[PDB]
Protein backbone atom coordinates (compact mmCIF):
# COMPACT_ATOMS: atom_id res chain seq x y z
CA UNK A 1 0.00 0.00 0.00
CA UNK A 2 0.87 3.76 0.23
CA UNK A 3 0.58 3.92 4.09
CA UNK A 4 2.75 6.18 6.31
CA UNK A 5 3.98 4.67 9.61
CA UNK A 6 4.40 6.18 13.10
CA UNK A 7 7.74 4.72 14.32
CA UNK A 8 6.97 5.01 18.10
CA UNK A 9 3.34 3.66 17.87
CA UNK A 10 4.03 0.03 18.93
CA UNK A 11 6.24 1.13 21.88
CA UNK A 12 3.61 3.75 22.99
CA UNK A 13 0.87 1.04 22.84
CA UNK A 14 2.95 -1.33 25.01
CA UNK A 15 3.79 1.50 27.48
CA UNK A 16 0.03 2.21 27.82
CA UNK A 17 -0.80 -1.51 28.25
CA UNK A 18 1.81 -1.62 31.06
CA UNK A 19 0.18 1.52 32.67
CA UNK A 20 -3.19 -0.34 32.61
CA UNK A 21 -1.49 -3.38 34.21
CA UNK A 22 0.08 -1.16 36.98
CA UNK A 23 -3.34 0.38 37.78
CA UNK A 24 -5.06 -3.06 37.48
CA UNK A 25 -7.34 -1.70 34.70
CA UNK A 26 -9.19 -4.31 32.57
CA UNK A 27 -6.91 -7.17 33.76
CA UNK A 28 -8.93 -10.35 33.12
CA UNK A 29 -6.83 -13.19 34.53
CA UNK A 30 -4.73 -14.16 37.56
CA UNK A 31 -1.64 -16.32 36.96
CA UNK A 32 -0.84 -18.40 40.07
CA UNK A 33 2.83 -19.42 40.56
CA UNK A 34 3.85 -21.30 43.77
CA UNK A 35 1.07 -19.30 45.67
CA UNK A 36 2.23 -15.93 44.18
CA UNK A 37 -0.48 -14.22 42.13
CA UNK A 38 0.03 -12.04 39.04
CA UNK A 39 -2.81 -10.09 37.40
CA UNK A 40 -2.51 -9.56 33.60
CA UNK A 41 -4.34 -9.10 30.30
CA UNK A 42 -4.95 -12.41 28.46
CA UNK A 43 -4.26 -10.77 25.06
CA UNK A 44 -0.82 -9.46 26.11
CA UNK A 45 0.11 -12.90 27.58
CA UNK A 46 -0.99 -14.57 24.27
CA UNK A 47 0.96 -12.02 22.17
CA UNK A 48 4.17 -12.87 24.15
CA UNK A 49 3.97 -16.58 24.98
CA UNK A 50 3.29 -19.73 22.93
CA UNK A 51 1.96 -21.38 26.12
CA UNK A 52 -0.60 -18.61 26.88
CA UNK A 53 -1.52 -18.47 23.18
CA UNK A 54 -2.38 -22.23 23.34
CA UNK A 55 -4.20 -21.84 26.73
CA UNK A 56 -6.46 -18.92 25.81
CA UNK A 57 -7.36 -20.28 22.33
CA UNK A 58 -8.68 -23.44 24.01
CA UNK A 59 -12.53 -23.32 23.98
CA UNK A 60 -12.75 -24.21 27.73
CA UNK A 61 -9.65 -22.50 29.14
CA UNK A 62 -10.30 -19.17 27.28
CA UNK A 63 -13.06 -18.60 29.90
CA UNK A 64 -10.95 -19.22 33.02
CA UNK A 65 -10.11 -16.23 35.27
CA UNK A 66 -7.36 -18.21 37.12
CA UNK A 67 -4.46 -20.18 35.55
CA UNK A 68 -2.18 -22.31 37.75
CA UNK A 69 1.37 -22.78 36.48
CA UNK A 70 3.42 -25.97 36.99
CA UNK A 71 4.74 -26.06 40.62
CA UNK A 72 8.35 -26.20 39.32
CA UNK A 73 7.97 -22.60 38.03
CA UNK A 74 9.77 -19.99 40.10
CA UNK A 75 7.67 -16.85 40.93
CA UNK A 76 10.66 -14.49 40.48
CA UNK A 77 11.45 -15.93 37.00
CA UNK A 78 7.76 -15.49 36.10
CA UNK A 79 7.68 -11.89 37.46
CA UNK A 80 10.81 -10.99 35.36
CA UNK A 81 9.20 -12.48 32.24
CA UNK A 82 5.84 -10.76 32.89
CA UNK A 83 7.71 -7.44 33.20
CA UNK A 84 9.51 -8.21 29.88
CA UNK A 85 6.16 -8.94 28.15
CA UNK A 86 4.87 -5.47 29.09
CA UNK A 87 8.10 -3.49 28.62
CA UNK A 88 10.56 -5.27 26.18
CA UNK A 89 13.06 -5.03 29.14
CA UNK A 90 14.55 -8.20 30.59
CA UNK A 91 16.20 -8.07 34.04
CA UNK A 92 18.69 -10.89 33.34
CA UNK A 93 21.26 -11.45 36.14
CA UNK A 94 23.76 -14.20 37.08
CA UNK A 95 21.52 -15.05 40.08
CA UNK A 96 18.30 -15.43 38.06
CA UNK A 97 19.36 -16.60 34.55
CA UNK A 98 18.70 -20.32 35.17
CA UNK A 99 15.14 -19.66 36.56
CA UNK A 100 14.45 -17.11 33.79
CA UNK A 101 15.54 -19.53 30.99
CA UNK A 102 13.54 -22.45 32.52
CA UNK A 103 10.44 -20.20 32.80
CA UNK A 104 10.89 -18.85 29.20
CA UNK A 105 11.19 -22.45 27.88
CA UNK A 106 7.94 -23.44 29.69
CA UNK A 107 6.13 -20.22 28.53
CA UNK A 108 7.51 -20.71 24.95
CA UNK A 109 9.18 -17.27 24.66
CA UNK A 110 11.80 -18.17 22.01
CA UNK A 111 13.73 -14.85 21.89
CA UNK A 112 14.22 -14.89 25.71
CA UNK A 113 15.36 -18.57 25.58
CA UNK A 114 17.87 -17.49 22.83
CA UNK A 115 19.50 -14.61 24.81
CA UNK A 116 19.67 -16.81 28.00
CA UNK A 117 21.44 -19.61 26.06
CA UNK A 118 23.96 -17.03 24.66
CA UNK A 119 24.60 -15.36 28.08
CA UNK A 120 25.15 -18.83 29.69
CA UNK A 121 27.57 -19.89 26.85
CA UNK A 122 29.65 -16.68 27.35
CA UNK A 123 30.23 -17.57 31.08
CA UNK A 124 31.38 -21.22 30.42
CA UNK B 1 6.21 9.47 10.66
CA UNK B 2 8.10 7.55 7.89
CA UNK B 3 7.60 5.76 4.57
CA UNK B 4 7.69 2.07 5.80
CA UNK C 1 18.35 -0.86 36.11
CA UNK C 2 20.75 -3.25 34.25
CA UNK C 3 18.02 -4.67 31.89
CA UNK C 4 18.67 -5.76 28.27
CA UNK C 5 15.97 -4.86 25.70
CA UNK C 6 14.58 -6.78 22.70
CA UNK C 7 14.23 -4.07 19.98
CA UNK C 8 11.44 -5.84 17.98
CA UNK C 9 9.33 -6.89 21.07
CA UNK C 10 6.74 -4.05 20.95
CA UNK C 11 6.22 -4.45 17.16
CA UNK C 12 5.90 -8.29 17.53
CA UNK C 13 3.31 -7.81 20.33
CA UNK C 14 1.24 -5.43 18.16
CA UNK C 15 1.51 -7.80 15.14
CA UNK C 16 0.17 -10.64 17.33
CA UNK C 17 -2.65 -8.44 18.73
CA UNK C 18 -3.63 -7.65 15.10
CA UNK C 19 -3.58 -11.44 14.27
CA UNK C 20 -5.99 -12.00 17.23
CA UNK C 21 -8.21 -9.18 15.87
CA UNK C 22 -8.21 -10.74 12.32
CA UNK C 23 -9.26 -14.14 13.75
CA UNK C 24 -11.76 -12.47 16.16
CA UNK C 25 -9.95 -14.01 19.17
CA UNK C 26 -10.73 -12.51 22.61
CA UNK C 27 -12.32 -9.35 21.08
CA UNK C 28 -14.55 -7.95 23.83
CA UNK C 29 -16.35 -4.99 22.28
CA UNK C 30 -18.19 -3.91 19.12
CA UNK C 31 -17.78 -0.29 17.98
CA UNK C 32 -20.86 0.85 16.00
CA UNK C 33 -20.31 3.62 13.41
CA UNK C 34 -23.24 4.70 11.15
CA UNK C 35 -24.54 1.01 11.28
CA UNK C 36 -21.04 -0.42 10.45
CA UNK C 37 -19.71 -2.71 13.19
CA UNK C 38 -16.06 -3.15 14.20
CA UNK C 39 -14.91 -5.81 16.69
CA UNK C 40 -11.82 -4.93 18.79
CA UNK C 41 -9.98 -5.38 22.09
CA UNK C 42 -10.88 -2.70 24.68
CA UNK C 43 -7.26 -2.54 25.93
CA UNK C 44 -5.82 -1.83 22.46
CA UNK C 45 -8.50 0.89 21.86
CA UNK C 46 -7.60 2.48 25.27
CA UNK C 47 -3.84 2.31 24.52
CA UNK C 48 -4.42 4.26 21.23
CA UNK C 49 -7.26 6.70 21.92
CA UNK C 50 -7.95 9.28 24.64
CA UNK C 51 -11.70 8.81 23.98
CA UNK C 52 -11.64 5.00 24.47
CA UNK C 53 -9.34 5.43 27.49
CA UNK C 54 -12.01 7.73 29.08
CA UNK C 55 -14.89 5.37 28.04
CA UNK C 56 -13.45 2.10 29.36
CA UNK C 57 -12.18 3.63 32.66
CA UNK C 58 -15.75 4.75 33.42
CA UNK C 59 -17.22 2.41 36.10
CA UNK C 60 -20.46 1.85 34.07
CA UNK C 61 -19.18 1.97 30.48
CA UNK C 62 -16.18 -0.38 31.17
CA UNK C 63 -18.82 -3.20 31.24
CA UNK C 64 -20.51 -2.40 27.91
CA UNK C 65 -19.99 -4.83 24.98
CA UNK C 66 -21.34 -2.26 22.43
CA UNK C 67 -20.21 1.39 22.00
CA UNK C 68 -22.07 3.69 19.59
CA UNK C 69 -20.02 6.49 18.06
CA UNK C 70 -21.41 9.96 17.23
CA UNK C 71 -23.47 9.74 13.96
CA UNK C 72 -21.17 12.34 12.33
CA UNK C 73 -18.32 9.78 12.38
CA UNK C 74 -17.50 8.26 9.01
CA UNK C 75 -17.10 4.40 9.02
CA UNK C 76 -14.19 4.51 6.53
CA UNK C 77 -12.27 7.07 8.66
CA UNK C 78 -12.88 4.84 11.70
CA UNK C 79 -11.75 1.69 9.83
CA UNK C 80 -8.48 3.45 8.73
CA UNK C 81 -7.82 4.54 12.33
CA UNK C 82 -8.63 1.08 13.76
CA UNK C 83 -6.14 -0.42 11.27
CA UNK C 84 -3.54 2.19 12.40
CA UNK C 85 -4.11 1.28 16.08
CA UNK C 86 -3.26 -2.37 15.37
CA UNK C 87 -0.46 -1.84 12.83
CA UNK C 88 1.21 1.67 13.21
CA UNK C 89 0.29 2.09 9.47
CA UNK C 90 -1.99 4.93 8.40
CA UNK C 91 -3.66 4.79 4.96
CA UNK C 92 -3.81 8.59 4.50
CA UNK C 93 -5.05 9.70 1.04
CA UNK C 94 -6.31 12.97 -0.52
CA UNK C 95 -9.82 11.42 -0.66
CA UNK C 96 -9.94 10.41 3.02
CA UNK C 97 -7.73 12.94 4.91
CA UNK C 98 -10.62 15.18 6.06
CA UNK C 99 -12.65 12.19 7.45
CA UNK C 100 -9.49 10.67 9.00
CA UNK C 101 -8.50 13.96 10.76
CA UNK C 102 -12.10 14.55 12.02
CA UNK C 103 -12.24 10.94 13.35
CA UNK C 104 -8.74 11.23 14.98
CA UNK C 105 -9.80 14.51 16.69
CA UNK C 106 -12.97 12.83 18.07
CA UNK C 107 -11.01 9.68 19.15
CA UNK C 108 -8.23 11.90 20.66
CA UNK C 109 -5.32 10.36 18.67
CA UNK C 110 -2.94 13.35 18.82
CA UNK C 111 -0.12 12.01 16.58
CA UNK C 112 -2.62 11.21 13.76
CA UNK C 113 -4.22 14.70 14.12
CA UNK C 114 -0.65 16.16 13.84
CA UNK C 115 0.32 14.36 10.56
CA UNK C 116 -3.14 15.19 9.01
CA UNK C 117 -2.70 18.91 9.86
CA UNK C 118 0.82 18.85 8.24
CA UNK C 119 -0.34 16.96 5.08
CA UNK C 120 -3.28 19.43 4.67
CA UNK C 121 -0.93 22.49 5.13
CA UNK C 122 1.45 21.14 2.40
CA UNK C 123 -1.45 21.06 -0.17
CA UNK C 124 -2.66 24.68 0.52
CA UNK D 1 18.96 -7.48 22.05
CA UNK D 2 20.54 -4.11 23.09
CA UNK D 3 21.61 -2.09 26.13
CA UNK D 4 18.62 0.39 26.34
O1 LIG E 1 8.09 -17.45 21.30
C1 LIG E 1 6.90 -17.31 21.05
C2 LIG E 1 6.07 -16.05 21.25
C3 LIG E 1 4.72 -16.44 20.74
C4 LIG E 1 3.52 -15.75 20.65
C5 LIG E 1 2.38 -16.39 20.15
N1 LIG E 1 1.28 -15.55 19.86
C6 LIG E 1 0.53 -15.46 18.73
N2 LIG E 1 0.99 -16.07 17.61
C7 LIG E 1 0.24 -15.93 16.51
N3 LIG E 1 -0.91 -15.27 16.39
C8 LIG E 1 -1.34 -14.65 17.49
C9 LIG E 1 -0.65 -14.71 18.69
CL1 LIG E 1 -1.29 -13.93 20.09
C10 LIG E 1 2.48 -17.70 19.66
C11 LIG E 1 3.68 -18.40 19.75
C12 LIG E 1 4.78 -17.77 20.32
N4 LIG E 1 6.08 -18.26 20.52
O1 LIG F 1 -3.52 10.85 21.68
C1 LIG F 1 -3.75 10.11 22.63
C2 LIG F 1 -3.49 8.62 22.71
C3 LIG F 1 -3.91 8.27 24.11
C4 LIG F 1 -3.92 7.07 24.81
C5 LIG F 1 -4.41 7.03 26.12
N1 LIG F 1 -4.16 5.84 26.83
C6 LIG F 1 -3.62 5.66 28.07
N2 LIG F 1 -3.01 6.72 28.65
C7 LIG F 1 -2.47 6.49 29.85
N3 LIG F 1 -2.45 5.35 30.54
C8 LIG F 1 -3.04 4.32 29.94
C9 LIG F 1 -3.63 4.41 28.69
CL1 LIG F 1 -4.42 3.04 28.01
C10 LIG F 1 -4.79 8.22 26.75
C11 LIG F 1 -4.79 9.43 26.05
C12 LIG F 1 -4.36 9.43 24.73
N4 LIG F 1 -4.26 10.50 23.83
CL1 LIG G 1 10.38 -13.79 23.51
CL1 LIG H 1 -2.00 8.78 17.56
Amino acid sequence: DSCIQFTRHASDVLLNLNRLRSRDILTDVVIVVSREQFRAHKTVLMACSGLFYSIFTDQLKCNLSVINLDPEINPEGFCILLDFMYTSRLNLREGNIMAVMATAMYLQMEHVVDTCRKFIKASE
Amino acid sequence: WVIP
